């Protein structure tokens, strides 16, 4: 569906 | 989109059965993914692609991972070119997996070989990379 990414590490 | 649909979009293909058979199992199995045929690199090279997101799980939580698959017209025979494409909401992981223009290595595409090797087998492959080292990770 929406395009998601694990924060920033 | 429906079987029919996807043969006309690999006319110009060399194995267009085998394509076709195995971007269905593609999309049955990962609803995110979408066929596509658009131009690659000239405007007369269209090629098809399978393009949107596979679900990958790191550190706890589960991701909706952007991709694109491109096939080529010897698709499956030599294996597919393939892309992390992020969003404005996260940055690309330049790494041992992925190349400074998003282009993905993996063993699997590199010793790709048919019929053993196929898109299912890729993605899950994808599926356990992805989940040990993220490709893309949200801005802060």
């Amino acid at each position: 569906p929406e395009a998601t990414a694990p924060p920033e590490e | 989109v429906s079987e029919s649909q996807l043969k006309k979009m690999v006319s110009k293909y060399k194995y267009r059965d085998l394509t076709v058979r195995e971007t269905v199992n593609v999309i049955t199995l990962y609803k995110d993914l979408k066929p596509v045929l658009d131009s690659y690199g000239t405007g007369s090279r269209e090629l098809m692609n399978l393009t949107g997101t596979i679900p990958v799980p790191y550190r706890g939580n589960t991701y909706n991972i952007p991709i694109c698959l491109w096939l080529l017209d010897t698709y499956p025979y030599n294996p597919p070119i393939c892309f992390v494409k992020p969003t404005s909401s996260m940055t690309i992981k330049t790494g041992k997996h992925v190349d400074a223009n998003g282009k993905i290595y993996l063993p699997y595409l590199h010793e790709w070989k048919h019929p053993q090797s196929d898109l299912l087998g890729l993605i899950q492959v994808m599926i356990v990379v992805f989940g040990d080292e993220p490709p893309v990770f949200s801005r802060p």
